[PDB]
C-alpha cells in the first residue's frame, strides 16, 4: 500500500486535496476581493496598493443594450461624508452632522444605482403599478390593500393605500403607494409593511372577529413619509429611486425616533 | 453545578452505593 | 408590527408564464401548468410548464423500469400480502449478489440478477437526468454550475453502487436497495474497515457538509435580514451594486473581519456542496482498494486517541 | 474605513449594551460590549484548553484531549485536572456563543437589518447547549457531555451512538440527517443557479431571473423564486440544527435502550399486525 | 350568525344534535360498564 | 346558552370540533384495543 | 336537521365524507384480517 | 482619577462593571463549592 | 439618592433585576436541592 | 514614552488593555490552582 | 371581577383557556395511566 | 365587551360556565377521592 | 404601590407573571413527584 | 390606566385577586404542612 | 422620571420595597441559621 | 462628564461606593481568614 517509505496512496491523495483546497481559498478570495477594493485608510482615505494574487477585472456584458459592468471600476465614495467623529481615532463612528435620513448615514445610506429601471427579459419595466401590470392581479383570497389605512411608527395614520407596484418578472409585491393626509403619493417598500387582520391562525381559529384591516409601517413616522424620495417619471422606478426609497425606510429603525439609537440598559 | 464536591460524590456512589 | 420576510403576506396570481424562448433546437414545453396557494406563501405559486424531450423520456422510462424491478422484488419478499408490506416496508430490501459471485454479469434473477437490472436502469436513468440539465442549461445561454454539482453527486453514487464494488471484484460491497438495510450497510462498512472518522476523506466530507449547513443558514438569514433594500434580487446586486450587497458585505466584515460578494458568496456555497460528495467519493474508493483499517492508518499517522487521551466508559455507562 | 464604501455606514448607534462606551471598530471587526466579553470569553478558553493540555499526556494538536469529569463524580465542580478544565471551559463558550449572538443583533441593527442571522447561529448555540449543558444537567453527571479535543469527540460520539445499538434507527435522527442533506443539496442548486445566470456561455449576456425561472421548470417543473430559496434553505440549515439537539437530548433521557427495537411498535400497529 | 334570531335558532339545532350524541354516548357507556366496569 | 354563537362562527367551530371528536375517539379506541382486558377482536 | 345545509357546502362535504368512510371501511377490514378470529380468508 | 470620567460615560461603565462583578464573585464562589476545604453545604 | 433614575428607566432596571434574582434564588435553591444536608424533600 | 500617544487613541487602548490584563490574571489563577504544589484552597 | 374583559378579548382567551385545559387534561389522564395503582383499563 | 353592561353579560355568563365546570370536577374528584385516596 | 401600573402595561404585565407561575407551579409538582416521600400517585 | 383612578382600579382588582391567591396558596401549604412537614 | 417630585416618588417606593425585600430574606437566612448553620 | 466639576462630583459618589463594597468585602475576607486562612 506504501509508495515509497512510509508514503501511501491514500497520504498522497489527502496532500493533494489540501494544497488543492489552499488554491480554492486563495481563488475564492481573489472573487470576493472584486467588490470594494482596494482598501483604504481611515482618514486620509490613501488607497492600499492591491494584492499579489489578484489577477485580470471581471467585466459582466449586460443584458438590453446596457453594455459591460466591471465591478473594479465602480466608483469610490467620496471621502467627505455629512459626519463628525465621535472621537479621533481610526474606528472611531461618524455622528451625522445634520439628517442621516436626507443625507444617507448609517442605516440610511444608499448606494449610487443605475438611473434607469430594470427590465423584464423583454425589455418591459419590471417593476410597475399592478395595473399596468400584463393581466397580474392580487390574490382573490389575499387582501386587496386598496384604500386601507396605513399606521406609522408612531401610531399616526399616515393616510391610506392608494396603489400596488408588482414585479413583472417574479410576480411579487414590492412597493405600496400611500397617499397621506396631505395628499402627497409616497413610495413604500412592502418589505417594511406588516398587514394586519389576515392571520393564518386567526383564519384557523373558529371566531368571528373584527379585527381592523390596516396596513402599519413601523420604520419612519407619520412627518417623515412627507420626506419619501419621489419618482422623476409617473409608474416607471430606476435602480437608483428603489434604492433611495428602500434607505429611506430602512434607515428609520435607527433614526425615526432617537430612542431607536439608544441601547436598551 | 451542584453543592457537593467531586470527591464526595465519588465516595457516596463507592461505599453508600457500589459497597453495600 | 414588523415583517420578517418569512411568509409572502399578499400574493401576486396572472396567467402562467411559460418560461423564455430556447436558443437551441428544443421540441417544445408541455404545457401542463397549475397553481398552489400555499407554495406562494414560501415561494412561488406556479407548478409547470415541464419540458419532455428525448433524455427526460429516457430518464423517466428507465427509472419508472428500475423502480418497477425494485417494488416488485418488495412485494415478492413480503409474499404478496399488502398488510405484510405495510409492515415490513422498512426492512424489505433487494439484496447485492453473495460473495460467491463476485462481479459477475451473470446472477440468477432472484439470487441477484434483478439488483444488478435495477442497477443498470438506475444509472442509466441518472446520467440522462444529468445530460438532461446540461442541455437545459445549454439551451438558454447559461452556465454549466449545476451540471458539474450533480456530476459531483453522481460520483460518489457510481463509486458507491458500481466503482469500487468492481475495483474489489465483489457485488456484495453494493449498497443494498432497502430502507433500513442501506443503513445496515452504512454501519457495516463503517465496523468492517476500522472506523469510518478515522478515514480523513470522510473527515474532509463531514467538514464541508457542516459548513455547507453553516453557509446556507448564514447566508438565507443574510439575505432574509436584506430584503428591506431588494437582498433577495442578487442578479441585479451582482451586476449593479446597490446598497443591500454593500450592507451584506459589511455585516460579515464587522462580524468575522472579512467578506464574500454576493457573487463570491454563491461560490463559497457551491465549492462546499460539490466538495462534500467529491471527498465522499475519493475516501469511499480508497477504504478496502488501499485502506483496510482506517484507526491503523490514524494510528501510523499520530491521530489516533487512546484511553490514556480519552476513556469513552463514563459517557456509555451514562447512556447505558 | 477599508472599503471603498464603508465610511458612511460607520456611525454610532444600535447598540444593546453600553451605548457609547465600546461603540467602535479595531480594523475591520466592530467590537462594542458583547465583543468585549466575546474577546475575553474566548481568549481565555483558548488559553485554558491549552494550560489543560500542557499537563496532559501530549501537546500534539490531534491528540489534545479536555476531558469532562468521571461520571461518579455527578453534576459537581471538579478539581481542575480531574475535569474541571472541561467545565470551566464549557462555562467560557456558552458565554463566548452567547455574545457573539448578540454582538451579531448589535451589527444588524447598526446596518438597519433584522435579527435572522443572530437566531439562526442561536440555533446551533442551543444545539451545542443542549450537547453539553442540557444533556448532561437531564442524566445527572458532566461526564456524559462530549470531550474538548479534535479527535476524542469523535470517540465520544461513535460511544455515544454505540450506546443505543444502532444509532441510525433514531427517528429523529433520520429528520436531522434528511435535513443535512437537502439543505446541502439546496445550497449546490442555489449556488450553481446564480453562478450560471452571472456566468453565461455562447457570448450570451447576463440572464434575469426570467431565466432561472425557466431553468428550473424546464428542469423539475417548479421553481420555488430568488426569496423562497433563501427561506428555503435557512428553514433546512435550521431544522437540521434544532432537530440533531432534539434527537441528542432525547437519547439517554427519553429513551433508554436500543434504538433499533424502537421500531417494533411499528409491527405491532394492528392494521397491518 | 348576526342577529339574535339566528343565533338562537342555531343554538336550538346545536343542542339538540348535542343531547342526541351525548344520550347515545351514555347508552353505549351504560351498555360497557354492564359488560365490563373499569372501577373495581 | 345562544350568545356564545355572536363571538364563534358555526360553520368552523363544527369543523373543529368534529375533527377533535374523531381524532379523540381514534386514540380511545386504539388505546382500548391495545389492553387485553378490553380487547374485543383477539379472543371469543 | 336541513338547515344543516345553509352552513356546509354539500359539494365538498359528500366527497370528504366518502373519503373518510372508503379510508375507515379499508382500515376496519384490515385490522379484521390482521387477527385469527376474524380472518376470513387463510382457513376454509 | 476623576478625568477618566472625561473618556468614559458612568452610566455604561457601570452596568459593565456590575456584570463582571457578577461573574466574578459567582467564579469565586463555585471555585470554593469545589474544595473540601471551604464547601460549606455539603458536610456539618 | 433618585438622580439614578434621571439616567436609568426605572422600568428596564426592574425588570433587569427581577430578572437577575430570580435566577440567583432558583441557582441557590437548586444547589441547596442537590446536597443531601440542605434537601427538604427526599427525607422526613 | 508619550508620542505612542500620538498613533494610539487612549479609549480603545486602554479597553484592549485591560481586556488582556484580565485574561492573562486569569489564565494564571487558574494554571496555579491547577497544580498541588500551589493549590492554596484544597489543603490547610 | 368584570373589569378584566376590558383588558382582555374572550374569544382568544377562551380558544387560549381550553388548548390549556386540554393539554393539561390529557397529561394528568397519561400520568395517572401511567402508575399501577390508578391505571383503570389493565386490570379489573 | 366595552360597556360596564354588557361586559357584565360577558362576565356572569363565563361564572356560569366556569361554576358548572368546577362543580362537574368537584363532583369527578370527591368519586376518585372516595374510591382511591392520594393522602393519608 | 398603585403607581406600578403607570409604568408597566397591565396586559403584558399579568401574561409574563401567569407564564411564569404556570411554569414554576409544573415545576414544583413534578419536583415533589419525582421524590418517594411526596410522591402522591404511586401508593396508597 | 392613563388617568390614576382608572389605575387605582386596577390596583385594587390586582390587589384582591393577588390576595386571593396567596390565601389560597397558604391553605394549600398548611394542608401540606400538617400531613408531612419539611422541617424538623 | 422628568421632575424631581416623580424621582422622589420612585426612590422612596423602591427603597421601601428593597427594604421589605431585605428584610424578608434576613428573616428566612436566621431561620435557616437556628436550623442548619453553615459555619463552625 | 463634561465639566470638570461635575466629572470630579462623579468621582466622588463612584469613590464613596467603591470604599463602602471595598470595606463590606474587607470585613467578608477577615472572617474567613479567623475561619480557614489560606496561608501559612
Ligand atoms: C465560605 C465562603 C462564604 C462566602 C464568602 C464570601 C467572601 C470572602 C465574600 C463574599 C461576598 C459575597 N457573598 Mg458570600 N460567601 C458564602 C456564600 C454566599 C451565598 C450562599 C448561597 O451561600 C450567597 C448568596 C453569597 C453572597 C455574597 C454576595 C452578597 C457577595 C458577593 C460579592 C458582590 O457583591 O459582587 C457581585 C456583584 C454583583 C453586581 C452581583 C449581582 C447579582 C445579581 C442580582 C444576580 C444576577 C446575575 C445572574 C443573572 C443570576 C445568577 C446566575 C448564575 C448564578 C451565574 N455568599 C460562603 C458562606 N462571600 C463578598 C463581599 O462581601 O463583597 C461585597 C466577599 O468579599
Ligand atoms: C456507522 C456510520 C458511520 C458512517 C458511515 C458512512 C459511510 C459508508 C458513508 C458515509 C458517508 C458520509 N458520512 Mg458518515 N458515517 C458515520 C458518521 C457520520 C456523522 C456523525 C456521527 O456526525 C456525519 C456528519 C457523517 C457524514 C457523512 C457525510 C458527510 C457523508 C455523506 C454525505 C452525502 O453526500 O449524502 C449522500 C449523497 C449521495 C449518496 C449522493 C446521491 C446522488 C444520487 C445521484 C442520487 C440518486 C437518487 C435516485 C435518483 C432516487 C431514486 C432512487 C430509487 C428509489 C432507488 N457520518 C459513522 C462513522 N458515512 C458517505 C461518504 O461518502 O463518506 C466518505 C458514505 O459512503
Ligand atoms: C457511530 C456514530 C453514529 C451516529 C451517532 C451520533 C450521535 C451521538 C450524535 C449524532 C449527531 C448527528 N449525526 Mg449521527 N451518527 C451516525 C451516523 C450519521 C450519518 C451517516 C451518513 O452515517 C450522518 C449524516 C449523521 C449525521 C448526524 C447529524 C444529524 C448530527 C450532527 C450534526 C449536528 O449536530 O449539528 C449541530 C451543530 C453543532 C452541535 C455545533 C454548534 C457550533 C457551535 C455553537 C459553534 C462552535 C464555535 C467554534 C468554537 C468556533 C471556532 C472556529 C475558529 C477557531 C474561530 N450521523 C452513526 C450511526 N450522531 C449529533 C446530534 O444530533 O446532536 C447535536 C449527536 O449528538
Ligand atoms: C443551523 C445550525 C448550523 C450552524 C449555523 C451557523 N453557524 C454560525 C452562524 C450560523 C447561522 C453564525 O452567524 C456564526 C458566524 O458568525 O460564522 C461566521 C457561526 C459559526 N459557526 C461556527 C462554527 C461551527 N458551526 C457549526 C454548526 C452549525 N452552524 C450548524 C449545523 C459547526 C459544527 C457542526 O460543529 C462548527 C464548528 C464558527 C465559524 C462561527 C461561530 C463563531 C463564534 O462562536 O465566535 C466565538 C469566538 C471564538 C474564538 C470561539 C470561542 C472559543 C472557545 C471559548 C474555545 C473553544 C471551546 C470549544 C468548545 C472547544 C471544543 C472544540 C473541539 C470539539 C475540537
Ligand atoms: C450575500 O451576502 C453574504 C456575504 O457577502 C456579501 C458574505 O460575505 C457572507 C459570509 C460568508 C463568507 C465570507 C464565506 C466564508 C465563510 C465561511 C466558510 C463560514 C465561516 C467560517 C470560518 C472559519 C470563518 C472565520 C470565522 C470566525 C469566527 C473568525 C473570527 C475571528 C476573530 C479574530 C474575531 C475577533 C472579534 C471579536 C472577538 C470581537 C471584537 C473584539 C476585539 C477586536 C477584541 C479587542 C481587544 C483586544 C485585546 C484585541 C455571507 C454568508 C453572505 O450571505
Ligand atoms: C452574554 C453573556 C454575558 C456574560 C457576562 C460576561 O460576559 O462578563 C464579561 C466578560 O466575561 C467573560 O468573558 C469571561 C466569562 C468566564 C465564564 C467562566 C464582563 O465584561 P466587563 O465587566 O464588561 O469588562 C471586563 C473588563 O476587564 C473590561 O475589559
Ligand atoms: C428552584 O425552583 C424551586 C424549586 C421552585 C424553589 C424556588 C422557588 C422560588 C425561588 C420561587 C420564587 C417565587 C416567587 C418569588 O418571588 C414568586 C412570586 C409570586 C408572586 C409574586 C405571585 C403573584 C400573583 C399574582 C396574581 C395571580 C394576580 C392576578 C391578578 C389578576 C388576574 C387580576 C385581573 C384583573 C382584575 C381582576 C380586574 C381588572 O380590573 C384588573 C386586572 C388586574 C386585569
Ligand atoms: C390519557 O388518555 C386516556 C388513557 C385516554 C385518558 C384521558 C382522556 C380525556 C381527557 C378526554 C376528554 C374529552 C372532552 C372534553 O371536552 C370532550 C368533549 C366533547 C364535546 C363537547 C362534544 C360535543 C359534540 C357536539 C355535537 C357533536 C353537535 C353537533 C351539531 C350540529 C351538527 C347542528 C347543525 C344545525 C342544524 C342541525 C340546523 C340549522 O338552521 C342551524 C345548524 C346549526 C346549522
Ligand atoms: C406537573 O404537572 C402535574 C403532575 C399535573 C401536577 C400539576 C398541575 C397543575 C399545576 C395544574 C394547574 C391548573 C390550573 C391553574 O389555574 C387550572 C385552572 C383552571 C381554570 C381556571 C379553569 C377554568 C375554566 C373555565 C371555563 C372552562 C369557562 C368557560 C366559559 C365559557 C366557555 C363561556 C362562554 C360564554 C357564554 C356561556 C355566554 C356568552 O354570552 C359569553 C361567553 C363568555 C362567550
Ligand atoms: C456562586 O453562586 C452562589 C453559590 C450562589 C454563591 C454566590 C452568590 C452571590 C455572589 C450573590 C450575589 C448577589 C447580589 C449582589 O449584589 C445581590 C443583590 C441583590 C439586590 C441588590 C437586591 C435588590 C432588590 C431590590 C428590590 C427587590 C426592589 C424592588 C423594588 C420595587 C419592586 C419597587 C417598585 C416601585 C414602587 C413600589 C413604587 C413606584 O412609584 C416606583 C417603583 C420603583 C416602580
Ligand atoms: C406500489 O407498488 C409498485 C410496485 C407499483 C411500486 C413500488 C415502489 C417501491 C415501494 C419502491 C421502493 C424503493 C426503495 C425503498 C428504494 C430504496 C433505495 C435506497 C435507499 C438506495 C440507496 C443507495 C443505492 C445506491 C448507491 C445504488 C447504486 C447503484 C449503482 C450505481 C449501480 C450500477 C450498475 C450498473 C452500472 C449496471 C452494470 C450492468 C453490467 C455490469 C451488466 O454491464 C455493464
Ligand atoms: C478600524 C479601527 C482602527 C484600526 C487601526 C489599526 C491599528 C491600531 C489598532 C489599535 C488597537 C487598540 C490599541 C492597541 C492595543
Ligand atoms: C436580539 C435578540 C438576540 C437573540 C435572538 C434569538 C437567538 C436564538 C434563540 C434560539
Ligand atoms: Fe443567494
Amino acid at each position: 500500500a506504501y509508495i515509497v517509505g512510509t508514503f501511501d496512496v491514500a497520504e498522497l491523495a489527502f496532500l493533494l486535496f489540501f494544497g488543492f483546497f489552499i488554491a480554492l481559498v486563495f481563488y475564492l478570495n481573489r472573487e470576493s476581493r472584486r467588490e470594494g477594493y482596494p482598501l483604504e485608510d481611515e482618514q486620509t482615505g490613501k488607497i492600499h496598493p492591491g494584492s499579489l494574487f489578484d489577477g485580470d477585472k471581471k467585466a459582466f456584458q449586460l443584458p438590453h443594450g446596457r453594455g459591460t459592468y466591471v465591478p473594479e471600476n465602480v466608483a469610490r465614495d467620496d471621502i467627505n461624508v455629512p459626519g463628525v467623529r465621535s472621537f479621533r481615532s481610526a474606528g472611531a463612528p461618524w455622528v451625522p452632522t445634520g439628517d442621516p435620513m436626507k443625507d444617507g448615514m448609517g442605516p440610511a445610506a444608499w448606494a449610487n444605482r443605475s438611473k434607469y429601471p430594470d427590465l423584464t427579459f423583454d425589455g418591459r419595466p419590471r417593476i410597475v403599478p399592478i395595473a399596468q401590470s400584463h393581466e397580474l392581479i392580487i390574490a382573490p383570497n389575499d387582501p386587496q390593500l386598496i384604500g386601507w389605512p396605513v399606521m406609522a411608527a408612531d401610531k399616526k395614520m399616515v393616510g391610506k393605500v392608494s396603489d400596488i407596484w408588482v414585479d413583472q418578472a417574479e410576480h411579487m409585491i414590492r412597493y405600496l403607494e400611500v397617499e397621506t393626509t396631505t395628499g402627497k403619493k409616497v413610495l413604500a417598500p412592502m418589505m417594511v409593511a406588516s398587514v394586519h387582520g389576515n392571520s393564518l391562525i386567526d383564519a384557523l381559529l373558529p371566531i368571528v372577529e373584527d379585527k381592523p384591516k390596516f396596513v402599519e409601517i413601523d420604520a419612519i413616522t407619520a412627518a417623515q413619509f412627507e420626506d419619501v424620495p419621489a419618482l422623476e417619471t409617473p409608474g416607471i422606478i430606476t435602480r437608483y429611486e428603489e434604492d433611495r426609497v428602500q434607505a429611506y425606510f430602512g434607515g428609520g429603525y435607527m433614526y425615526a425616533m432617537p430612542e431607536r439609537a439608544e441601547p436598551w440598559l | 453545578c451542584s453543592g457537593n464536591t467531586a470527591s464526595g460524590n465519588i465516595a457516596a456512589e463507592q461505599a453508600a452505593q457500589e459497597a453495600a | 408590527a414588523t415583517y420578517q420576510n418569512i411568509f409572502t403576506q399578499v400574493q401576486v396570481t396572472g396567467p402562467p408564464e411559460m418560461g423564455v424562448p430556447h436558443l437551441d433546437g428544443s421540441e417544445g414545453r408541455v404545457e401542463l401548468t397549475g397553481h398552489n396557494y400555499w407554495l406562494g406563501k414560501i415561494g412561488q405559486a406556479q407548478i409547470g410548464p415541464i419540458y419532455l424531450g428525448l433524455l427526460g423520456t429516457i430518464s423517466l422510462t428507465f427509472g419508472a423500469a428500475a423502480i418497477m424491478i425494485i417494488g416488485l422484488n418488495f412485494w415478492a419478499q413480503a409474499g404478496w400480502s399488502p398488510q405484510t408490506f405495510m409492515r415490513e416496508f422498512f426492512w424489505l430490501s433487494l439484496d447485492p449478489p453473495g460473495p460467491e459471485y463476485g462481479f459477475s454479469p451473470f446472477v440468477p434473477l432472484n439470487e441477484g440478477g434483478w439488483f444488478i437490472m435495477a442497477g443498470a436502469f438506475l444509472t442509466i436513468a441518472v446520467l440522462t437526468w444529468w445530460a438532461r440539465t446540461y442541455t437545459r442549461a445549454k439551451a438558454l445561454g447559461m452556465g454549466m454550475h449545476i451540471p458539474w454539482a450533480f456530476a459531483s453527486a453522481i460520483w460518489l453514487f457510481l463509486v458507491l453502487g458500481f466503482i469500487r464494488p468492481m475495483l474489489l471484484g465483489d457485488w456484495s460491497e453494493a449498497v443494498p436497495y432497502g430502507i433500513f438495510s442501506h443503513l445496515d450497510w452504512t454501519n457495516n462498512f463503517s465496523l468492517r474497515y476500522g472506523n469510518l472518522f478515522y478515514n480523513p476523506f470522510h473527515a474532509l466530507s463531514i467538514v464541508f457538509l457542516y459548513g455547507s449547513a453553516v453557509l446556507f443558514a448564514m447566508h438565507g438569514a443574510t439575505i432574509l435580514a436584506l430584503g428591506r433594500y431588494g437582498g433577495e434580487r442578487e442578479i441585479e446586486q451582482i451586476t449593479d451594486r446597490g446598497t443591500a450587497a454593500e450592507r451584506g458585505a459589511l455585516f460579515w466584515r464587522w462580524v468575522m473581519g472579512f467578506n464574500a460578494t454576493f457573487e463570491s458568496i454563491h461560490r463559497w456555497a457551491w465549492w462546499f456542496a460539490v466538495l462534500t460528495t467529491l471527498t465522499g467519493g475519493i475516501g469511499i474508493l480508497i477504504t478496502g482498494t488501499v485502506v483496510d483499517n482506517w484507526y491503523l492508518w490514524a494510528q501510523e499517522h499520530y491521530y489516533a486517541p487512546e484511553t490514556f487521551n480519552y476513556d469513552p466508559s463514563g459517557a456509555i455507562a451514562g447512556s447505558t | 474605513a477599508l472599503l471603498s464604501f464603508e465610511r458612511k455606514y460607520r456611525v454610532r448607534g444600535g447598540t444593546l449594551i453600553g451605548g457609547d462606551l465600546f461603540d467602535f471598530w479595531v480594523g475591520p471587526f466592530y467590537v462594542g460590549f458583547f465583543g468585549v466579553t466575546t474577546a475575553i470569553s474566548a481568549l481565555l478558553g483558548t488559553a485554558l484548553i491549552f494550560a489543560a493540555a500542557a499537563q496532559g499526556p501530549t501537546l500534539n494538536p490531534w491528540l489534545i484531549s479536555i476531558n469532562p469529569p468521571s461520571i461518579e463524580a455527578g453534576l459537581a465542580f471538579a478539581p481542575l485536572s480531574e475535569g474541571g478544565y472541561w467545565q470551566v471551559i464549557t462555562a467560557c463558550a456558552v458565554v463566548a456563543f452567547s455574545s457573539w449572538v448578540l454582538r451579531q443583533a448589535e451589527i444588524s441593527r447598526k446596518l438597519g437589518m433584522s435579527y435572522h442571522v443572530p437566531i439562526a447561529f442561536g440555533v446551533a448555540v442551543f444545539a451545542y447547549v443542549t450537547l453539553n449543558v442540557i444533556r448532561p444537567l437531564w442524566m445527572g453527571a458532566w461526564g456524559n457531555g462530549f470531550p474538548y479535543g479534535i479527535w476524542t469527540h469523535l470517540d465520544w460520539v461513535s460511544n455515544v451512538g454505540y450506546a443505543f445499538g444502532n444509532f441510525h434507527y433514531n427517528p429523529v435522527h433520520m429528520l436531522a440527517i434528511t435535513f443535512f442533506f437537502t439543505n446541502c443539496l439546496a445550497l449546490a442548486l442555489h449556488g450553481g443557479l446564480v453562478l450560471s445566470a452571472v456566468n453565461p456561455t455562447g457570448g450570451t449576456d447576463v440572464k434575469t431571473p426570467e431565466y432561472e425561472d425557466t431553468y428550473f421548470r424546464d428542469f423539475i417543473g417548479y421553481s420555488v423564486g430568488t426569496l423562497g430559496i433563501h427561506r428555503v434553505g435557512l428553514f433546512l440549515a435550521l431544522n437540521a440544527g434544532f432537530w440533531s439537539a432534539i434527537c441528542i437530548v432525547i437519547s439517554g433521557t427519553l429513551y433508554v435502550g436500543s434504538w433499533i427495537e424502537f421500531w417494533d411498535f411499528w409491527k405491532k400497529i394492528p392494521i397491518w399486525s | 350568525y348576526l342577529t339574535p334570531e339566528e343565533a338562537q335558532e342555531i343554538h336550538k339545532g346545536f343542542m339538540g344534535t348535542f343531547v342526541l350524541y351525548v344520550a347515545i354516548a351514555l347508552v353505549a357507556h351504560a351498555l360497557m360498564w354492564a359488560y365490563k366496569p373499569w372501577f373495581g | 346558552m345562544w350568545r356564545i354563537w355572536f363571538y364563534f362562527d358555526i360553520r368552523r367551530a363544527l369543523v373543529a370540533l368534529h375533527v377533535g371528536l374523531a381524532v379523540l375517539a381514534f386514540t380511545i379506541h386504539f388505546i382500548l384495543l391495545s389492553t387485553d382486558r378490553y380487547n374485543w377482536l383477539e379472543r371469543a
